[PDB]
RNA sequence: UUGUAUAUAGUUAAAAAUUAAUAUUAGUACGCAAGGAUUCAUU
RNA sequence: AAUUAUUAUUAUAAAUAUUAUUUUAAAAAUAUAAAAAUAAAUUAUAAC
């Protein structure tokens, strides 16, 4: 009647896998250069040393006192940003 | 249509021609009660008669229409056969060819071959993302 | 709905017939007998409800549980027939 | 939510649609918006009968029989439209199809639409039903300098309409017998309708 | 045809002066079945965290949208019914 | 302006005006139906006659109606009769459809599963050539003194082709309400339906009975104490069927046996 | 029932038709559509004392039945009170509240398996025996001579001994292929009249009679 | 019944006539008055009081019968005053004149009981609808 | 006053309006209307020894704590049928005919029970021993038609063969007994030919 | 934001809600023959 | 109870009798009574 939305989300218990890596390792250090080269290309408007300041920042404020999904889902946010051309930062 | 009465004027052909969009399904086999005002009565009014498509009821021949709507009591009978009588031909050109640019056919499998490479990339993005975690998990339990 | 011994059937509630509602006389399904079929289970309304849709009667708890377990078993007849012809 | 559950228990869906993008409808629709209309004949006349459509099923076979007779043109040529009989009026309001027909009017005439400039009513209803007549289609309106008179659709109305009043005076007389042993006792050439 | 417009969904875009609104929906009334002028779709919309039941008058140059139906499967309709009743009921501040 | 001149709240008056506008709270039933029910005043409505309540109103339309299809016509007062024509009507748009449905949507309506029968068995080979207006309204002459109360006449109209009602004549009932009524003498011996007696003959034989002379004499005791006036003595009153006064009607008592 | 209306066209089975009905040729292209489809209400068919003692008759010579020998069966007969094959899903349903079938399904098989309750099987042994009381003896050959049952009253005893099912393969189909023949010269007609008992119910009542089509 | 936390009626704690098709309540085919043996009619009759139990005892639905002059105590051949009997040694023995109690008369009515007929007795007594859990009504 | 106002009267309204005093009918109104009217006469709760047969048994089973609301649960439980005429009130019935005859007394503990079952666990012990070995007695009984009954598919494993084997033969005969009036004469003669084409072989 | 003063007027418009006229003609049904058509086919 | 009136005068016995009194074709106030909102039965409502 209704309950098939409770033996949907039962069903959606769905554990594969996926829990944000929280990356405690170099893999910070890789888009930290593939973020600067890619900005590098398309900082027209923008400033290019205001926009280093603030992947820094984030790289201390997102490490600094956040959980470990949080910051596995900040990473993924930087591989997401270069795939989405950018943050729009143009 | 419907809510026209008695005789149908020359303009709403068209507004029967413009909504012919919203009835691609129909067809020279689509049962007659898909006619505007072939309400329930005159359907079963028409069957009796052995009538059923929209095809056939363009051969009526003003006088089996006649002594329907005069004889049988079922009343709009003009204005339905007036009907089947002007979107018979633009459906009969339907059981030939569908559309003509629909259809774009070297589009319309581009849209179809992508659909697949689409909703496949949802349910691997289940798998795409975690698996690609579990290397960069796996990346690091070495590392220690 | 109004069962008794033998068998069972499905009535309705116009408004007129009230005092075979709780105790109407019937042929009984099975073999032979004008059975006093009793008052079993409400099975909702007749006409509507003023203002109100057609599901504003509700036929009842145990009538749902009636024909999900008289007719119910469509999965254990699906032969020779559905829904269809 | 006055749409009651159970309205579609298993729905296939008739698509209702025509190729959803937006853009390829509106140029689908060119073609039975800007393509040729498809089901309109033009009426030649109207054939004006007194009694009403329950006295005509039976006779209304020789008046197709008799107007071909009269066009000269063979049976089968000629599509009579289905009789339409008007309302039943009390208030009679003139001009709609729903109408019955006076003695006087627009096309009714004997080519006498003076009467109306010399009149100040009309002449009482003569036809309560009425029918149409059709041709294979071809031109409207014309004035011809071969046939010593117009011949055209209207012609054909118009030269058989004169014809007819020709009866209620009192070769052929065609337009005799469909006064007496058929039934016609109205015509008129209506005006030609338009769409956009 | 009532039946075959529920749950169907709605493209929408609005006008508007700062930008177009684009906000796709679910189908759930279609007021005139027909082409008159009176239209009126009642679109759920869910667009966000908020929802947004609305009407479109189905005339209005800068209120335009766009309705489909493969996925305006009736049973679909239903559970909008549904999703709205709870968001409708369980945000009264009580 | 955009919001209408009056809002949704408004009663608008009898014989009024349409008055059309855009509104979005009427259509309680399935309307317009055979069984539509709404009882008002502007048009699109039945007048709805005193009743006690609305429950109570269909019970009077319903042996209103099913005293229609026994006796083809009814007298009815007031505001029942354009509420009965209108009802007599859709019956027979009712009949006409005969789908497995109607029986079982008439069967609802009427007191009677008997008269149901009746009902689908003349009126489509009765009305079947007539579009609508099945029944007459014609309203006469009287008024009941007890509440001057206009009594109309409601009948059926095509009773020549019918089958139970081809000959008969309603001038005035018949001598004891419980007899088959006045024929036009032009047919006689004209063979009835063999079981729309076979309620009858079974039904008009229960005032045969002496207990039913102790009901109709008891009766008139019953009314003078009611005060009602007029009522004679039940000392002086003569039983309703004897058996000698049954011989007039034993003459035409030769049809079966 | 028709040509194509609900099933497509090439659906027609001999059994017993209704009375007045044609079968009212529909064209070919013919469609629904498919909210057309929808409501699909149809005829309700007569499941009465006749039909039961019949659909048991059927379900008597085969106490397990499966489901197309449900049907297929009922072609097998001299009389047949069916018309389709929802007929016969029809009367299942009744026969379920009637305690006379509790069919089931063979776990190391998938197919669902008809059986007659033994809570009721040693009276319904009368019940198609009331049936079978004059079966046998209104027919007309048997009665004509004794030489025809004499050249097969022997075999009863010695068939079910060395060469019972021997016989069967021919049992079912060849004594049967003639009612086929038979079938195109005297069907049935479930002429039927709607009516409704005091109560208020709707229902109707069916005067079967075979049809002398010839 | 477990309806879910404790709701159920709330004014009467029960309501009238709730739906009995799950348990049919049919009579025995056989049967005997538990005191007398005597045999009973089916369903026509008033004259035997059926004591429908949440256990079943007697006939094949086993709650218990008696023909209404049946229903006295036994070895103190009186009404059973409150109708809470006793069944000593296979015999119903009137409450008080059973457990020593050695009465000698009640107030009443001395021979007759105030017994309900046909069921009507015991009506306080479960058979709602969600006695078992029945939620195959509800589940997908 | 709606439910009865409103002109299409529902089914809960029929079924509640009434308060008739005929047999099986609605026994609220019954009860609701005045005590000059109901003949709703007193619920007769069973104290039989019977009552004490469902009691005696159990406690040795479970004898622990809480066992006056949750005792039913094994009345809900141990269920050929319950013990409780009135699960309400039956149950409670249960005590105090056990408290009374000096059969069990209670036993109090955060709670009050009905453990410890009054010096009268020797008539426990032979209480359960007409239990289990008088079930097994029974059971064995229908056992003997279930030696049987396997026979009695048996018995008519080949009299289902040979009663349909007979359900040809009238058949056969009406098979033909309406090929007389249709007259085939070779599909007829080959019809009671090729049945007995090997009828004769076969024994 | 200009006049005037170190800060800024002064004017006009757009937006936050419903518009009103007394008296010269035949009368004891429903001002609907009612299910909004001034008879949609005849009975 | 002034009555052919707000009424089962009920000490008792009871349970499937259709067991025999309720006009009216309009409109407001009022009177009873009534779909929607700031886990429960409630509101107020001077709203259809």
């Amino acid at each position: 009647n209704r309950r098939r939305m409770e033996l949907e989300q039962q069903r959606i218990e769905s554990s594969q896998h996926l829990p944000p890596i929280e990356p405690t390792a170099e893999q910070a250090c890789h888009l930290y250069r593939r973020l600067l080269k890619e900005g590098y290309k398309t900082l027209v408007v923008t400033d290019k040393d205001f926009y280093r300041r603030k992947v820094r920042y984030e790289l201390e404020v997102t490490s600094r006192q956040t959980s470990s999904r949080v910051r596995g889902i900040m990473f993924e946010k930087g591989h997401w940003m270069l795939e989405n051309k950018l943050g729009g930062i143009i | 249509g419907i809510a026209t009465s008695g005789r149908v004027t020359n303009e709403d052909r068209r507004w029967w021609l413009v909504h012919l969009e919203c009835a691609p399904d129909v067809t020279p086999g689509t049962f007659v009660s898909w006619l505007d005002c072939c309400g329930t009565h005159t359907t079963k009014k028409l069957i009796e008669r052995n009538i059923w498509t929209i095809e056939q009821v363009a051969e009526l021949d003003s006088d089996r229409v006649d002594e329907l709507k005069y004889k049988e009591g079922c009343l709009k009978m003009d204005v339905v056969w007036e009907h089947a009588r002007t979107i018979i031909t633009p459906l009969k050109q339907r059981e030939v060819s569908g559309g003509v640019e629909s259809q774009l056919q070297s589009r319309i499998l581009e849209l179809r071959k992508k659909r697949e490479l689409e909703r496949q990339r949802e349910l691997l993005a289940r798998e795409r993302a975690t698996v690609s975690d579990k290397r960069e998990e796996t990346l690091r339990r070495l590392r220690e | 709905n109004a069962c008794h011994v033998p068998g069972d059937q499905i009535f309705l509630v116009s408004n007129s017939f009230t005092r075979r509602l709780l105790t109407r006389t019937d042929h009984c399904p099975k073999c032979d007998r004008l059975s006093t079929f009793r008052f079993m289970s409400v099975s909702g309304m007749v006409g509507r409800m003023p203002y109100k849709p057609v599901d504003t009667p509700g036929p009842s708890y145990a009538t749902l549980y009636w024909r999900k377990q008289r007719s119910g078993k469509i999965a254990s007849q699906p032969l020779n027939e559905v829904c269809n012809k | 939510w006055p749409y009651p559950e159970n309205l579609v228990p298993e729905g296939a869906t008739t698509p209702f649609q025509s190729s959803p993008v937006p853009s390829v409808r509106e140029r689908i629709i060119r073609e039975y918006a800007l393509g040729p209309l498809f089901g309109s004949r033009t009426p030649c006349c109207v054939l004006g009968f007194a009694g009403t459509a329950r006295d005509v099923a039976a006779c209304k076979r020789d008046v197709r029989r008799w107007v071909a007779r009269a066009l000269g043109k063979s049976e089968a040529d000629v599509e009579l439209g289905a009789l339409v009989q008007a309302k039943e009026m009390l208030l009679h309001r003139s001009g709609t199809d729903e109408s019955p027909r006076l003695g006087d009017g627009p096309g009714s005439r004997p080519d006498a639409e003076q009467r109306r400039v010399t009149r100040y009513a009309r002449l009482p209803v003569q036809a309560r039903t009425l029918l149409e007549v059709y041709l294979p289609g071809e031109e409207h309106g014309e004035v011809d300098a071969a046939a010593d008179a117009d011949a055209t659709i209207l012609a054909h109305g118009y030269f058989l309409q004169e014809q007819l009043h020709r009866h209620m005076t009192t070769v052929k007389s065609s337009v005799a017998a469909l006064h007496d042993v058929c039934g016609v006792i109205y015509c008129e050439v209506p005006v030609l309708d338009e769409s956009d | 045809t009532k039946e075959q417009i529920i749950g169907s969904p709605i493209t929408c875009n609005f006008e508007y002066n700062p930008r177009p609104v684009r906000l796709i929906g679910t189908v759930m009334d279609a007021h005139t079945e027909e082409t008159s002028i009176k239209g009126g779709l009642k679109v759920y919309a869910r667009s966000e965290e908020a929802n947004m039941m609305l009407w479109i008058p189905a005339g209005n140059p800068k209120l335009k949208y766009e309705v489909t139906a493969a996925k305006g499967s009736f049973e679909h309709y239903l559970d909008e019914r549904s999703k709205w009743d709870e968001a409708w009921l369980t945000g009264r501040a009580r | 302006g955009r919001p209408p001149p009056v809002m949704g709240h408004a009663k608008r008056m009898r014989f009024a005006g349409v008055d059309d506008n855009p509104s979005v709270t009427h259509k309680p039933w399935d309307t317009s139906e055979p069984l539509m029910a709404d009882y008002g005043w502007e048009r699109g409505k039945l007048p709805k006659f005193r009743a006690r309540s609305p429950f109570h109103r269909q019970q009077i339309a319903r042996r209103m109606v099913t005293e229609l299809i026994r006796k083809d016509y009814v007298i009815v007062g007031g505001a029942r009769a354009p509420a009965l024509r209108i009802l007599a009507d859709h019956v027979v748009e009712l009949a006409k459809a005969g789908d497995t449905d109607s029986r079982q949507q008439l069967a609802y309506f009427l007191h009677d599963p008997l008269m149901v029968d009746k009902a689908f068995d003349e009126y489509p080979r009765r009305f079947r050539d007539m579009n609508a207006k099945y029944a007459m309204m014609t309203r006469l002459k009287g008024r009941r003194r007890s509440d001057n109360v206009a009594m109309y006449f409601v009948e059926y109209k095509n009773r020549d082709m019918s089958d139970n009602h081809k000959g008969e004549d309603y001038t005035a009932g018949p001598e004891r309400f419980f007899l088959p009524p006045r024929i036009i003498e032009t047919e006689k011996g004209i063979q009835r339906p063999p079981h729309m007696q076979m309620a009858f003959d079974r039904w008009a034989s229960k005032f045969k009975t002496e207990e039913f002379h102790h009901w109709w004499r008891l009766r008139h005791a019953k009314l003078r104490y009611w005060g009602v006036r007029n009522v004679p003595h039940p000392s002086d009153v003569d039983p309703l069927w004897t058996e000698k006064e049954e011989e007039e009607w034993h003459n035409e008592m030769l049809a079966n046996t | 029932f028709q040509a194509g209306v609900h099933t497509p066209h090439g659906s027609r089975y001999n059994a017993a038709r209704m009375k007045n009905w044609p079968v009212q040729e529909v064209p070919q292209n013919f469609n629904f559509t498919n909210e057309q489809r929808f409501k699909a209400k149809a005829v309700p068919r007569d499941t009465g004392k006749i039909p039961r003692d019949f659909l048991l008759s059927v379900l008597y010579r085969n106490q397990p039945c499966e489901v197309a020998s449900l049907w297929e069966h009922c072609l097998h007969d001299p009389q047949i009170v069916l018309d389709s094959k929802r007929h016969l899903r029809e009367v299942l349903q009744q026969a379920r509240a009637e305690g006379f079938v509790s069919f089931e399904k063979d776990a190391v098989t998938d197919r669902w398996v008809c059986h007659l309750t033994r809570e009721r099987f040693e009276e319904v042994r009368a019940l198609v025996g009331a049936r079978a009381e004059a079966q046998d003896l209104y027919s007309g050959l048997r009665g004509a001579s004794a030489t025809e049952t004499s050249a097969y009253s022997e075999s009863f005893r010695e068939m079910n001994e060395d060469t019972k099912r021997e016989h069967f393969r021919l049992l079912s189909e060849q004594v049967a292929d003639t009612t086929t023949h038979l079938r195109k010269f005297q069907r049935m007609e479930m002429d039927y009249l709607p009516y409704t008992d005091l109560n208020g119910k709707v229902n109707f009542m069916w005067w079967y009679e075979m049809s002398d089509t010839r | 019944t477990a309806v879910p936390h404790e709701e159920a009626r709330s004014r009467p704690h029960f309501p009238a006539y709730t739906e009995d098709v799950d348990q049919p309540m049919v009579v025995p085919d056989g049967v005997c008055c538990f005191n007398c043996d005597k045999p009973i009619d089916g369903d026509d009759i008033n004259s035997y009081v059926w004591v429908p139990s949440g256990n079943a005892r007697v006939p094949t639905t086993q709650g218990y019968f008696f023909h209404v002059k049946c229903f006295k105590c036994w070895n103190c051949k009186y009404r059973i005053i409150h109708n809470q009997f006793y069944s000593k040694d296979s015999r119903a023995w009137c409450l008080s004149c059973a457990l020593g109690r050695d009465i000698r008369v009640p107030t009443r009515r001395w021979h007759t009981s105030y017994v309900n007929t046909h069921r009507t007795g015991s009506r306080l007594t479960g058979q709602f609808f969600p006695r078992h859990r029945h939620q195959m009504e509800f589940l997908f | 006053a709606a439910a009865a106002a409103a002109a299409a009267a529902a089914a809960a309204a029929a079924a509640a309006a009434a308060a008739a005093a005929a047999a099986a009918a609605a026994a609220a109104a019954a009860a609701a209307a005045a005590a000059a009217a109901a003949a709703a006469a007193a619920a007769a709760a069973a104290a039989a020894a019977a009552a004490a047969a469902a009691a005696a048994a159990a406690a040795a089973a479970a004898a622990a704590a809480a066992a006056a609301a949750a005792a039913a649960a094994a009345a809900a439980a141990a269920a050929a049928a319950a013990a409780a005429a009135a699960a309400a009130a039956a149950a409670a019935a249960a005590a105090a005919a056990a408290a009374a005859a000096a059969a069990a007394a209670a036993a109090a503990a955060a709670a009050a029970a009905a453990a410890a079952a009054a010096a009268a666990a020797a008539a426990a012990a032979a209480a359960a021993a007409a239990a289990a070995a008088a079930a097994a007695a029974a059971a064995a009984a229908a056992a003997a038609a279930a030696a049987a009954a396997a026979a009695a598919a048996a018995a008519a494993a080949a009299a289902a063969a040979a009663a349909a084997a007979a359900a040809a033969a009238a058949a056969a005969a009406a098979a033909a007994a309406a090929a007389a009036a249709a007259a085939a004469a070779a599909a007829a003669a080959a019809a009671a030919a090729a049945a007995a084409a090997a009828a004769a072989a076969a024994a």
